[PDB]
């Protein structure tokens, strides 16, 4: 028998001492079970995670819930791993917290299923998978140009309010009704509200018998709100390894796990980093990241939403996170408020995907006009407020009229923006976003008022607003 | 007669260390030998770290602390209604004592995923602009950003003051605000009506920062006790930069190494901790709810700040007013491109549904499209059409202060203004259009009102553009 | 006995040992009074304040004085109460420093005169006094855009030499002389010269005899200059409450105050806050300030200086004041550069007393379009900076043709400035000042030149000084 005591209680932070040469591992998992003594002490039941060996017999623990109620002398209980949560079918259809915990009240799971530890390293470089394929989402910009990988890893960068959880709805929308695999949702540092919304969604429409809900959202502590990507990831990767399925892994919002870290990197002791950031953040970063890839075995396919502190894209948390993604989406709030949802930046967006070996050669070249399109329009908008319209070349008087349309084209109606559109959604295939781009580039529509281009999905649309408009 | 026992150590700046209190429990209030409180915070290997919740002059060196064996708490009850109260429960208005018979913790676990239900009723503010643009359901949290004068307190007072026949109680916290401006408030609320159903929460700028701190929290959990009984709650904190800059303070007293602008690592926990306990509960809950309206302050309007864009990224949606716009006539200044509802359509009647389901689109590309023809000279039919449409919404969106408007009559204005009804009537009469057509209304119309009122959807078309046309018939234009 | 021993000294900052169960509150006084015993010490005579308890019988105290010629182990008295300063009749027509003692020359103060501490809390919330009346101060741009509140609270900001003091002075010379009741004035981190300039003025007009001031100018040490402005409320206090008066009290300079907090924090031993400055910044202020207040015995109106450190508003010592004002004006120095005074920026200030049903219809409607055509004027300067106004169109062009006007005629000759250019000043009414804009708005001037408009006062002014040069 081996137990420890509370020595130190310093909000989210929690110190506890034991015996010499019976130290808890880093990363297992403690319990400190305490009954009330008298009217003055209240019932705790609360898990720790060990974080550092301070010396001295002292070990630093990080707690998965609220602290309050701790007396100092406390005894403690030493697991002798790590946290270990459900993995299997029994999982499917089921939401869960950090703990691996089932929060939906259906019932407890057996106490003899099997459990798996949290932490595991990273598969190794003989064990990847580098094929490229596409993967169609019906939206336009996205298919056009920034195209999504099968099995490969996608980000959506966004500041506050632009669009990152409704594009991720939309996404689960378009893709896991017909995935035939399985799916795993982890929320970490997000909107309770909106976790419920998700919820009867998916169980309204079916999916949920066929997917793993975690969550971890905002009222919860740092532990927790820094563990539950881990304990998504693992469900996971118990259907890539052990069955060999397509996985479909959505993610809240991944910054929050950084700003967990961020929060008790001062109270674990550690000097601060350029930004306030703790100075292991790339390493905290690529442990977690690196584990969710495809392998020899079994495909996961993952879509992350990332938050971008205060738009800046050159903040250091969404600056070291692009390195780890194949395909990127980024969303500004310049077009946000102009009325252009969902809102990509038609340049900054990047895909491995899009060759011309994998997309095809008249894609490609539509692509890149468009872009071309769009970059020359940007540098026009400068002289045009000063010098007015009237100075500007022919050939440049076109290029507006034609980069304005493209521009209100690449919207888009969403299914899951009815509350907010007044209007049902469309899904887009990608040969006719090809074909209506390339009759825009090449003209077939310069007498269509601009306005008849706002989301809308086909180019028939267009046509057919026009005429409602009288034109 | 027995207590544990604790001993000062150092004294200064609102901040105390104790020696003892072996048993003490992290979050514990305890009191101090001349009957000040205080809760403790730091729990160390030797000593206590404990915030003072009062005068800290008469506290020295060497005095006695005891414990209380109680996690912060605050009284609750319906005996607060129309009191003015400090943090503590403690009344300040002189009226008496208050005779509340509960309490509740001040740090609670908010609400869990299954425990909630989707916003799906309205809360009427009566401002057209936001009850169009940015709906506001029960059990939402509307954060409402802005410099300083630009009518944030305004908005907040109209929205408390026109719930006095739709059965909500309203809590109003000031963190950080002077006393005079706090009576202010409390006199325009008696003189309103609004003071029979509403708690006043105050916490000045002279009261020490733990206080600042605690307010919200003592505010939400009086709200919380309505909240699971079934009630609804309506919920205002009146700056929560204020809070951060007191916790910043007590976070730098207590010695805990800052961050970002010096703030503490979980400023952004606080203010998610505050706001994740304003739910919609689900039926099973009873069905009650309580919905928060935050106030932040920015600095030459920019949004992008950090703590405007923590609270921005906490909320389901924000009011943006502009010092540019409110000087340019257009009051309350709202900026629909940068304001936006996360609840919007399903915390609207369906009449109002209905008329303006695409109102925030249209005002954001008129906004663009006004922009860009400053630069052309030769403008087409389409885009004049486009202008003049969202010239006349701009005007008809404007309204005056204390001047609350039923939102059955918004919802027929709404609809004059989007079926083409007001394109024949130039800019700069349609506000008067407006006070002879509700006026019109209130003799002529009165069965479309209480279908509507009746019903939450729009008479039939034809009646309504009858209706319409006679009014257009009597309507002289100046 | 109650005698403590000093310990350490570091600058303005000092910690005494007392014997334990002796030690002194919080705020209380304390003295030192040595002789030098021998050639190799200094006479001293010097005050002290405690701030801190720092354990072990340890006190931490700010000093009134200079501490050289401080010795370790030097004796030191507790008075047993914080600073008390002489109040009532005795104080009209006398100047004071921080301590309450005289410095006029006029015979110091009998020591059985009535004396007040200078630490108070601040007046209860039902004590208070909420009723809003206009006073006129004969300022155009003060009374047109952001009228002053009877018994409210007034606050001027502005950089380095943009009109401060000046302005201050023509607000004395226009309110004080026939105030009827009582005025302090409080000079707190000014020149010596200014508060010599202004002893001599008011001695010479008559007015000394229903003032009373205290002096804590620039060459203080900081305790001083924290207590100087307490030292000063603590006396219009007195009037305020045991006589019922109305009372005018002036302060040079509020944030002298602040900058004062701030140089002795960094030695008591504070973690520095943002920009440098007290963690205790807000409730420092907050406790001066809530003292200053109107309830039901009398009313105080206070019009308070407030520096702006390199022009920059977003300075947190002026930013945290704002708050704590019913009318605020703010200086520019681009204002000031043009030959604009009192260099008052239109748009930035703000007052609670612009209300129709409190400065009537008309009043409120001319501000309002005054304020509207300026802010449209402030929107073209880039363009007329770039261009000119050639390409302007003919609305913008009549836009500038009036704001450029309106913005002259906000322009005012002072009393005060008559020193700096023989033109003597005047005193505009506020119904002559709404008149004035409101006939300036309907265009009844656009042929005159807007040379004309330039520190005149009355609107016929503008045409007698156009007929008297070339029109
Ligand atoms: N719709 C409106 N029409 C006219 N005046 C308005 C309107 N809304 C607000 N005001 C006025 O604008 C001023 C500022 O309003 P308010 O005090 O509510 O703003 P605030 O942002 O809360 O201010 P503060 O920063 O001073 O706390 C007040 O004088 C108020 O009367
Ligand atoms: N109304 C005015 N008319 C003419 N000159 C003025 C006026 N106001 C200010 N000035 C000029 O500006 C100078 C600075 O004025 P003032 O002493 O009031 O500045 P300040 O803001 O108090 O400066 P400081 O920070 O040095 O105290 C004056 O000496 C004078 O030359
Ligand atoms: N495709 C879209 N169509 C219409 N409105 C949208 C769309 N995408 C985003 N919005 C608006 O943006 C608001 C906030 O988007 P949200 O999904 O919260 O993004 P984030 O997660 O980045 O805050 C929503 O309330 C919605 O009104
Ligand atoms: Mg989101
Ligand atoms: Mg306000
Ligand atoms: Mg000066």
């Amino acid at each position: 028998m081996t137990r420890g005591r509370v020595i130190q209680v310093m909000g989210p932070v929690v110190d506890v001492k034991f015996e010499n040469g019976h130290l808890p591992a880093i990363y297992n998992a403690l319990k400190i079970q305490h009954k009330a003594r008298n009217e003055n002490e209240v019932d705790i039941d609360l898990t720790l995670e060990v974080a550092l060996h301070l010396g001295d017999d002292t070990v630093r623990t990080i707690a998965m819930a609220s602290t309050d109620g701790l007396i100092r002398g406390m005894e403690v209980i030493d697991t002798g791993a790590p946290i270990s949560v459900p993995v299997g079918e029994v999982t499917l259809g089921r939401v869960f917290n950090v703990l691996g915990e089932p929060i939906d009240l259906e019932g407890d799971i057996p106490a003899d299923a099997r459990r798996d530890p949290i932490h595991r390293p990273a598969p190794k470089f003989e064990e990847l998978a580098t094929e490229v394929e596409i993967l169609e989402t019906g939206i336009k910009v996205v298919d056009l140009l920034a195209p999504y990988i099968k099995g490969g890893k996608i980000g959506l960068f966004g500041g506050a309010g632009v669009g990152k959880t409704v594009l991720i709805q939309e996404l689960i929308h378009n893709i896991a009704q017909e995935h035939g695999g399985i799916s795993v949702f982890a929320g970490v540092g997000e909107r309770t509200r909106e976790g419920n919304d998700l919820y009867h969604e998916m169980k309204d429409s079916g999916v949920i018998s066929k997917t793993a809900m975690v969550f971890g959202q905002m009222n919860e502590p740092p532990g927790a709100r820094m563990r539950v990507a881990l304990t998504g990831l693992t469900m996971a990767e118990y259907f890539r390894d052990e069955q060999g399925q397509d996985v479909l892994l959505f993610i809240d919002n991944i910054f929050r796990f950084t700003q967990a870290g961020s929060e008790v990197s001062a109270l674990l002791g550690r000097m601060p980093s350029a930004v306030g950031y703790q100075p292991t953040l790339a390493t905290e970063m690529g442990q977690l990241q690196e584990r969710i890839t495809s392998t020899a075995k079994g495909s996961i396919t993952s879509i992350q939403a990332i938050y971008v502190p205060a738009d800046d894209y050159t903040d250091p948390a969404p600056a070291t996170t692009f390195s780890h993604l194949d395909a990127t989406t980024n969303l500004e709030r310049k077009l946000a408020e102009m009325g252009i949802y969902p809102a990509v930046d038609p340049l900054a967006s990047t895909s491995r995907a899009l060759a011309p070996e994998i997309v095809g050669e008249e894609h490609y070249q539509v692509a890149r006009k468009v872009q071309q399109t769009l970059q020359r329009y940007k540098e026009l908008q400068d002289i045009i407020a000063i010098l007015g319209m009237d100075e500007l070349s022919d050939e440049d008087k076109l290029v507006v009229h034609r980069a304005r349309r493209i521009q209100f084209f690449l919207s888009q109606n969403f299914h899951v923006a009815e509350q907010f559109t007044g209007q049902p959604g469309s899904y887009v295939p990608v040969k006719e976003t090809v074909r209506g781009f390339k009759e825009i580039l090449e003209g077939k529509y310069d007498h269509l008022p601009e306005d008849a281009f706002r989301l809308v999905g086909r180019i028939e649309e267009v046509v057919e607003k026009a005429k409602a408009m009288g034109v | 007669q027995v207590s544990d026992v604790g001993t000062v150590i150092q004294v200064g700046d609102g901040i105390a260390r104790a020696h003892g209190l072996d048993n003490v429990m992290s979050g514990e209030l305890v009191e101090f030998a001349n009957g000040v409180m205080g809760m403790a915070l730091n729990l160390e290997e030797n000593n206590v770290g404990i915030v003072i919740l009062g005068p800290y002059t008469g506290i020295k060196e060497g005095d006695e602390v005891r414990r209380t064996g109680r996690i912060m708490e605050v009284p609750v009850g319906e005996a607060l209604i129309g009191r003015v109260v400090n943090p503590l429960g403690q009344p300040v208005d002189g009226l008496g004592p208050v005779e509340t018979t509960e309490t509740r913790p001040i740090e609670s676990p908010a609400p869990g995923v299954m425990d909630r239900r989707s916003v799906h009723e309205p809360l009427q503010t009566g401002i057209k602009a936001i009850d169009a643009l940015v709906p506001i359901g029960r059990g939402q949290r509307e954060l409402i950003i802005g410099d300083r004068q630009t009518g944030k307190t305004s908005v907040a007072i109209d929205t408390i003051i026109n719930q006095k026949d739709q059965n909500m109680i309203s809590i109003y916290v000031a963190i950080g605000q002077k006393e005079s401006t706090v009576r202010t408030v409390v006199e325009t609320l008696r003189k309103h009506g609004a003071l029979d159903y509403t708690i006043v929460v105050t916490a000045s700028a002279s009261q020490p920062a733990p206080l600042l701190f605690l307010a919200p929290y003592a505010g939400v959990a009086m709200g919380e006790y309505f909240m699971y009984k079934g009630k609804h709650v309506l919920v205002v904190y009146d700056d929560l930069s204020k809070q951060a800059a007191a916790y910043r303070e007590l976070s730098l007293l207590l010695r805990r190494p800052p961050g970002r602008e010096a703030y503490p690592g979980d400023i952004f926990y606080l203010h998610s901790r505050l706001l994740e306990r304003a739910a919609k509960l689900s039926d099973a809950k009873g069905g009650g709810s309580l919905t928060a309206l935050p106030f932040v302050e920015t600095q030459a309007g920019d949004i992008s700040a950090y703590i405007p864009t923590n609270v921005i990224s906490i909320t389901d949606g924000q009011i943006f007013l502009q010092s540019d716009l409110f000087f340019s006539g257009v009051r309350p200044a709202i900026n629909a491109g940068l304001s936006v509802s996360r609840v919007g359509g399903a915390a609207q009647i369906k009449a109002m549904k209905k008329v303006a389901g695409t109102l925030r689109l249209d005002l954001a590309a008129y906004r663009e499209l006004e922009a860009f023809a400053q630069f052309g000279s030769d403008l087409d039919k389409a885009t004049q059409a486009k202008l003049a449409r969202g010239a006349r919404t701009v005007e008809v969106l404007k309204q005056d202060l204390h001047q609350p408007i039923p939102v059955e009559k918004q919802v027929l204005i709404i609809y004059a203004l989007t079926r083409g009804f007001l394109d024949d009537i130039p800019v700069e009469d349609v506000r008067r259009f407006e006070k002879e057509f509700y006026l019109f209304l209130d003799q002529n119309g009165q069965h479309l009102l209480e279908h509507i009122r009746t019903t939450k959807d729009l008479p039939n078309e034809d009646d309504l553009n009858k209706a319409i046309e006679a009014f257009k018939k009597t309507f002289v234009v100046s």
